């Protein structure tokens, strides 16, 4: 208290150092300011509409020049505080992330280092339109591209250079996060004669996928391709059941369906890659054909599907007669035709199935990779 | 330094808050406005609103900034807020559905013989005449006007960029949809004493061919079930019980189609073009099917002494045969084969319409994009 | 007339932050009373209410009553909320929500001291009504508000009302309606032991409700499902015996209907509050039709099958005959329904027994709160 | 400028902005309103809430602003921006569903006379009566007072000016119409207080509803379903062998007319209509369920039926004879007289009924019409 | 009066809210807390969210609070308003979701020497753990950190007091309970940076969850839809003459769960959970599946059952002996014994991965419990 008081009036802050005026030190290159990005948390990925809302350190550094100070003050206290007020503040700018403006990291807490050096660095809740695209669906799931920095300024004004990831992820992703390269620039453009402002780039390369979709949904798969692969087992072990063989495929068909419904729901959460909608789409078909196969091939047959002596022998007549007739039916059982007909199924339901997770392999020996 | 506090001084000495960057009733400041835009985030295709996001920058000149020495010559460009002047508060005569985020208040390039550059990106939460008219392959077109909300064109003037800036400069890469153009036409409604708005046009094209394609399934496929009951009744006949078991499956499914359709104009409705006829097709195989039902109820029936007793037999079986044998006659097939190929007609007809109106939506009515 | 130099003097001395305080031992005296005017919204499962109130504010201050040319000149004033002392108000009770538009208004003053202010407010709050206060006999929402700033050794409010309501104002759009309404004035003590006492606001609200449209929505389903099972329980005496399956197929038919009844009225006693009674004549009259249903099936399943060359010859044919008949006979004795006639009345009466159980005991929950 | 410093100066000095336009004990504040609501963007059935365009016009005057050559001189008449302004908290009695969307801190022409208008963009809340009766074709007339909020005559007076059509600027992407509205003027004295009160503008929204298309697809399964009802007597008389086939039937489609249901009533949920335009729906629907069970139930009801060589002939010729009996039994059983009669005793009843149905319908079809 | 103006002019002239109330190099500023919940209002579920009250109780001094004879003279302990105090920013590690609600403006404890406190009743919003295995019957204990925000060991202190548990305020209304809740202080510096980072208090809530409203449901279609698969076997014993019937329930039965779980992935997704607690109905709701796919496959099973006058007497009976002998060999399929069998085969294995279900059910609460 060495002059204290009466110090802090000395330099005034506000009436010494020019609020309006930006103390470059005059006219030259620039204050020199370096931004550091951490992480804080994740909260919400939206696949949609390439949204993701996420918390960062916004750790902040430029020399004050006009800050140095003496004993008194310096010495007195190597480190101090002073509010955003008394502190002249970039707006640091998400400049192609920033698609929602900054919350609580603006105007907050800032660190007053004893010889001008200023450090700023709290939380930022924001919103980010990251590169999507119907294409951070393959498994690489791509590389989120983000750029931080000073937005107004150009080189002659500012300067800015420049931690994973995983710090301080949200565990409750479906997604996986597996890189995290950081590292600045600056860059003149087209239009513009001349090099300026200067930027953190960070990408993020990640990676997602439940383990809880595969439970339910293979489920329905298997369940499903065996009814249609019942279905004609059925009409050996008794096909004339005929009302009734019927009612299974009404039946098979409305549950096929609906199940389908809610996967392009979560899939409007989501533009869903071409890869894996189409082993789906493709071979529910596989079975659909089937059914209608089913169908024709289960009904498709057209009904398979000495004077007293005079009157006896009118019986007899009657009787080897429609004996053609009734054979006539026996004729269509085609029964040599059995073991070929469940045969005939079993070695295409084998090419099928087989084709799929012999597809689900030809993908599976390259990630593995 | 070189006479700074004396330019300085002076300058915020005779500038003023309060007031207008115009010397009385000319002319006024011609101010230039021009947005390149960032992206589109949502377009909220079923009410009509529209939040996008782009750099208002506007560039006017002060006179009463001009500089000398050592802010003019020392440093010809020097970057200062706002707040003193004149900011444009514009609202979109359609659209305007709300606030600025980014746009206003921002900081400001200034040079030194005074031009004003300012570039701000912002979200701005818009609504414009997409209508019921972004359906049709034709799609349409829209009004976009921006302008400030309590001022009336009497000291400013407002002016453009190009006219060619497109819309597919910055078109969301992210679409499923696409942009013919945004034209730029700058009016002054008469209406008004105010010199108002500026009107940008929107012949939007919107693309996602996606599930479109599996709704190709349920009309073909549909279709399958149709064929398929109208192919059963001269196939196997005693389809008697079966055949019902296939219209309330064939009319169930129909339904279910009727319940996805009001929920995914949930976010999105319009033009019941596609369902418009969906439904025409839908009442077809409707009423065909349940007149082939009738049909197929058709059928009224349908739907010595010694001697004596082989007589009393003879008489027996023979007597009911030729009542059986009635019903053989009653239900013979003639109509089976002739509606089966009536089941031709109506079916190979009636399918390749939708297919061809469906075929000439894409085709046809797609041209008129300029 | 001095009215410049009145104004001027004792804002020269006038106390802001300061309450017009013959000393600080005694405290001030404040008056207050609401009269409602907005039951916005009731989310009773989540008991919160927003309503609008009108806070009537009053209290009295002499640092203030005037001479020539202000009491004299007026005795009435509007002079601006922003100067001095002003409550901020909350239902200790309920105000969940901090007020909305209920300050920066407006308030009153006599010349002389006293002081009157309305307000209106539009806020959160959070009532009885967990699982009950849906029957008959109503559960009094009692609302306490006060200052929540300072405790009654400065400020002490007072009151109204406690007798006489409600449906002044009320919501026509409630389902509800109220039939009392107190309100008291109290002093601080608690349950949790605080002293520096509060005073408060208590608001009693003994409402009804229950004025049902989903009620027969309810009502014809189930109504429309008793005879449904009667018809499977006398539909057997006409039937034929292909009704075994039949019956199954109503089965289904039965529950498929039965567990859309049960997914529908789930939803709602979630999305709003909830209550045990109601919900239990319905899901448990419900199960026990299901109950008896099926195990009338059980009871049409059970019964085993029910579900001289010349003369040699004509021996054993006539034969066939007569032992087959004794044969086909079996059929006869075994299917001889003695239960399936008893089962219509097994049911009818046990139909009606749960028919009357039930809406006899809903017509109690109605004829004791009648 | 003429004057330009000793204009500006002087202005400020001598101005109490606080202050309001208080000119010795008289006419108090004459000031008018007039809402121009330019259009509207939104509105709620459910909540009765509507987003809508008001170009608020302002009425008012101060003779201390009438001027001479320093500040007329400088320039005629001006624009002053509101804040130093007297503001009237205007307020939508009944309505008011929040506040006023842009209000703030706008600007307003002044004379160097005075004449004052303050007519500013105004977007906001509303909050309107709708009730049960709104929804229909007759439609609700939407009470709404607009008027000083807390200030009476003797301190202020809010007056009309305006009778102007709602179809002015009415949005053309309403699903509903309009019949009229009209506003008429009146003056709030209370037989509390020998004192005269406030003015109010009272606005009357006479409108009905409905974009014909909801209309169309719901009555299309009701003619759907009247076909499948007509099979339903047709299938049986024409034959009774797939009884158990039609069982079907009836479950599957009682369930299509719950789905229907679910549908509807969420609307129903989402947009109170009279109630009483719901019996409609109600009892026609549950016809069709009366119907149904009766007619089925009826199709069922049917008890059964849905030498010494010559002696040796004889035994079994009276064998065939006795089981002719019997035969002729259970097919007198199902007759071929009177399922006619069933055909026609529902069939008048559904040209009953149906007619019946059509009588509400075409009732206020004729106060519609008009 | 007693230096009245004197005291109260000095205390804000030589007073400033620059600087904080620091004392030396030293112990930090003695920040004191400690805790006073008494409402939860709301709490979600999905996103484990948390709206609560809590009175923050904070205690410390400022020793330029000192006082003689002219303030604590006065009135011993007088109450500052908030304003001129430095305010720590509190904030929850782990959650922070907003927001401190109504902590402004507010009541400051002070006493002439200095003592200070401050309990405000602050309601927030929150977010800690608790993640698919809060619910579990083992528990889990949401960690909730409280303290200081960029601020450091070395300049600033917080500290606990006390153990106080958590049903002391739980909610009684509680879908819900608790078992404890425990509270210790800490300092967490880190082998990061050699600073000394700030202090904090961490919550550990722990209470197992779930009410039994959704149980008495989840069990419900399970018995009954074990009842059907009990009458799935029982049938074809008592009633195979229904095969073709016990295909149609399968179809029945599973679409029916199927749908019951389509629920479930709603509301499930919706009040979030351990995935592995479905596992349980999981095997044993395909299980029926299983089950019905090897008895109805088995079910069907089976091939088959799935003088010259006196000459042709004997040509005749003969045609009838050589048949009865064939027809022998599709009965000789169905035995009427492997039936039995079967259901006792899997009566039994349906009784044991029923008692399976009650089971882990039931272990999972004898754990649970504990």
């Amino acid at each position: 208290v060495n002059e204290e008081e009466r110090l802090i009036n000395d330099l005034l802050i506000v009436n010494k150092y020019n609020k309006h005026v930006r103390p470059v030190k005059h006219n030259n290159e620039v204050v020199n300011i370096a931004l550091s990005l951490t992480l804080s948390n994740l909260i919400s990925l939206k696949e949609t509409d390439e949204t993701l809302t996420t918390n960062v350190w916004m750790d902040h550094a430029w020399y004050d020049h006009r800050l140095t100070w003496n004993a008194s003050e310096y010495s007195d206290i190597s480190i101090l505080r002073l509010r955003p007020e008394l502190i002249w503040i970039p707006d640091i700018v998400l400049q192609n992330n920033n698609d929602g403006q900054y919350n609580v990291a603006y105007f907050c807490n800032v660190l007053v280092r004893p010889n001008g050096y200023v450090t700023w660095l709290p939380p930022a809740i924001f919103r980010s339109s990251c590169p999507i695209n119907v294409l951070y669906f393959p498994f690489d799931w791509q590389n989120c591209s983000l750029k931080f920095t000073a937005l107004n300024y150009n080189a002659n004004e500012i300067s800015m250079d420049l931690i994973i990831d995983p710090e301080a992820f949200t565990e409750n992703g479906e997604w996986e996060i597996i890189h995290k390269p950081a590292k600045k620039n600056i860059y003149g453009d087209k239009f513009p004669n001349g090099t300026n402002y200067q930027d953190v780039t960070f990408y993020l390369i990640i990676r997602r996928k439940p383990l809880f979709y595969v439970i339910n949904f293979i489920t329905p798969c298997v369940l499903i391709s065996f009814l249609a692969a019942l279905a004609f087992y059925l009409p050996a072990e008794s096909g004339e059941k005929m009302s009734t063989a019927i009612c299974v495929l009404l039946a098979q068909a409305v549950f096929l369906l609906l199940t389908s419904q809610r996967l392009p729901e979560t899939a409007l959460a989501v533009p869903l890659i071409g890869k894996y909608l189409m082993f789906i789409m493709s071979l529910v078909t596989g079975v659909v054909v089937n059914c209608g196969i089913v169908l024709n091939f289960h009904f498709r047959t057209p009904s398979t599907h000495s004077g007293i002596d005079s009157t006896n022998y009118i019986v007899k007549q009657i009787k080897e007669k429609n004996a053609y007739d009734e054979e006539v039916g026996n004729w269509n059982l085609v029964g040599q035709t059995i073991d070929r007909l469940s045969m005939f199924i079993i070695t295409p339901v084998m090419v099928l199935g087989t084709i799929f997770i012999f597809v689900m392999g030809n993908f599976n020996r390259p990630p593995a990779k | 330094s070189v006479m700074e506090d004396t330019l300085l001084s002076v300058l915020f000495e005779n500038y003023n808050p309060k007031v207008r960057p115009s010397q009385t009733v000319g002319d006024k400041v011609t101010v230039r406005v021009g947005l390149t835009l960032t992206s589109l985030l949502i377009l909220n295709e079923k009410n009509e609103e529209m939040t996008t996001s782009v750099f208002l920058n506007l560039a006017w000149t002060d006179y009463r900034l001009q500089w000398d020495p050592a802010a003019y010559e020392g440093i010809k460009d020097l970057s200062i807020p706002s707040d003193d002047v004149w900011q444009p508060d514009i609202v979109l005569m359609n659209n305007n559905d709300g606030s600025f985020e980014i746009t206003l208040h921002v900081n400001v390039l200034v040079q030194h013989t005074g031009a004003v550059s300012w570039h701000p990106s912002a979200i701005y939460r818009s609504s414009c005449t997409i209508k019921v008219m972004y359906f049709p392959f034709d799609w349409q077109n829209c009004t976009m006007v921006f302008k400030s909300y309590t001022y009336d064109t009497s000291e400013v003037i407002l002016q453009h960029a190009l006219d060619a800036m497109i819309n597919q400069d910055a078109f969301t890469e992210n679409g499923q949809w696409s942009i013919e153009h945004k034209p730029s036409r700058k009016n002054w409604r008469s209406d008004d004493p105010s010199y108002e708005d500026v009107t940008f046009y929107l012949i939007i094209q919107r693309k996602p061919l996606f599930y479109i394609v599996y709704t190709i399934v349920p009309c073909i496929l549909i279709s399958i079930l149709a064929i398929l009951v109208f192919y059963l009744p001269p196939d196997a006949g005693e389809k008697m019980s079966l055949s019902i078991s296939a219209l309330l499956a064939l009319t169930v499914f129909l339904l279910l189609l009727a319940d996805k359709v009001p929920e995914t104009s949930l976010s999105v409705p319009i033009i019941i073009s596609y369902l418009m006829f969906i439904m025409i097709l839908v009442a077809f195989s409707v009423i065909l099917s349940v007149v082939v039902l009738n049909l197929h109820h058709r059928s009224p029936n349908t739907h010595e002494a010694v001697e004596a007793i082989k007589y009393i037999a003879e008489q027996l079986e023979s007597a009911s045969e030729f009542d059986d044998l009635k019903k053989d006659w009653q239900y013979v097939a003639m109509v089976a084969d002739r509606l089966f190929l009536y089941i031709f007609i109506t079916m190979c007809s009636i399918g390749t319409f939708s297919i061809f109106l469906d075929a000439s939506h894409n085709v046809p009515p797609d041209n008129p994009f300029a | 007339n001095e009215e410049g130099r009145l104004i001027e003097k004792l804002l020269g001395d006038y106390d802001k932050r300061i309450k017009p305080a013959k000393t600080l031992d005694h405290v001030i005296d404040v008056t207050l009373k609401l009269t409602l005017t907005n039951l916005i919204s009731l989310n009773e499962k989540e008991e919160a209410l927003t309503t609008n109130v009108w806070i009537e504010i009053q209290w009295n201050d002499y640092r203030l009553s005037w001479n020539t040319s202000e009491y004299e000149g007026i005795d009435l004033v509007r002079i601006p909320s922003e100067l001095l002392w002003l409550p901020d108000v909350v239902l200790e009770n309920n105000v969940d929500g901090q007020f909305e538009v209920a300050y920066y208004a407006n308030v009153l003053v006599y010349n002389d001291g006293s002081m009157y202010w309305l307000p209106p407010a539009i806020y959160r709050s959070t009532c009885p009504i967990a699982v009950t206060y849906f029957p008959f006999d109503w559960q009094n929402c009692s609302l306490v508000f006060r200052s929540q700033t300072y405790n009654a050794h400065e400020v002490n409010l007072q009151l109204s009302a406690e007798e006489g309501i409600d449906p002044e104002d009320f919501t026509e759009n409630g389902e509800w309606t109220i039939r009392h309404r107190p309100a008291k004035k109290n002093y601080n003590w608690q349950l949790t032991k605080d002293d520096i006492d509060f005073q408060e606001i208590i608001f009693f609200l003994i409402i009804q409700r229950k004025p049902l449209f989903y009620i027969i929505n309810i009502i014809a389903p189930c109504v429309l499902i008793s005879s449904l099972v009667v018809l499977v329980y006398f539909l057997p005496a006409q039937a034929g015996g292909q009704k075994c399956t039949l019956s199954i197929s109503v089965l289904l038919a039965q529950t498929i209907f039965l567990f859309l009844i049960a997914q529908k009225v789930p939803e709602t006693s979630l999305n709003v509050p909830l209550i045990g009674k109601y919900l239990i004549f319905v899901m448990f009259v419900s199960l026990v039709i299901v109950t008896n249903c099926v195990i009338v099936l059980n009871v049409s399943l059970r019964t085993p099958n029910t579900h001289s060359c010349v003369e040699a010859c004509n021996f054993i044919a006539k034969s066939t005959k007569e032992q087959n008949d004794s044969g086909s006979e079996n059929e006869n004795w075994v299917l001889i329904g003695k239960v399936i006639d008893k089962a219509c009345f097994w049911i009818a009466l046990l139909l009606f027994s749960l028919g009357t159980l039930a809406i006899f005991l809903t017509g109690h929950l109605n004829q004791v709160p009648e | 400028s003429e004057h330009e410093t000793r204009l500006v100066a002087n202005l400020l000095e001598n101005y109490n902005k606080v202050i309001r336009p208080v000119e010795h004990h008289t006419h108090f504040v004459d000031i008018t309103v007039g809402l121009q609501l330019i259009q509207l963007i939104n509105v709620d059935e459910v909540n009765q809430i509507v987003e809508t365009n008001v170009r608020l016009r302002q009425q008012w005057i101060d003779v201390r602003l009438r001027w001479n050559p320093a500040d007329y001189g400088g320039i005629k008449k001006i624009r002053l921006p509101s804040d130093d302004v007297w503001l009237p908290d205007l307020v939508l009695y009944n309505n008011a569903d929040g506040d006023f969307a842009i209000v703030h801190m706008t600007k307003l022409l002044l004379d160097y006379t005075g004449k004052i208008m303050w007519t500013p963009p105004a977007i906001f809340k509303s909050y309107c009566e709708i009730i049960v009766t709104h929804f229909p074709f007759d439609q609700q007339n939407c009470t709404m007072k607009l008027g000083i909020w807390t200030y009476d005559g003797t301190k202020v007076s809010i007056s009309p000016e305006s009778d102007r059509p709602d179809l002015s600027t009415f949005m053309e992407s309403g699903e509903w119409v309009m019949k009229d509205y009209r506003g008429w003027k009146h003056w709030v004295y209370y037989t509390c207080c020998p004192d005269t009160p406030y003015l109010d503008i009272t606005y009357h929204f006479i409108m009905q509803r409905i974009p014909l298309y909801f209309v169309v697809n719901v009555i299309i399964p009701c003619l759907l379903f009247s076909f499948l009802t007509v099979l339903v007597f047709y299938l049986p008389t024409d034959s009774g062998e797939k009884m158990t086939l039609s069982i079907s039937v009836l479950l599957s489609l009682t369930v299509f007319l719950l789905v229907i249901v679910e549908l509807i009533p969420s609307t129903s949920s989402a947009v109170p209509l009279i109630g009483k335009y719901m019996l409609f729906t109600m009892i026609f629907v549950i016809s069709s369920i009366i119907v149904t069970v009766v007619v089925i139930n009826t199709h069922h009801r049917s008890p059964s039926t849905h030498s010494a060589i010559e002696g040796v002939k004889y035994i079994a010729e009276h064998m065939k004879s006795d089981e002719e009996s019997s035969n002729a039994a259970e097919e007198w059983k199902y007759v071929a007289m009177v399922i006619d009669h069933i055909l026609l005793c529902v069939f008048m009843l559904i040209c009953i009924i149906g007619t019946v149905s059509v009588f509400a319908g075409r009732l206020i079809e004729l106060s519609q019409e008009g």
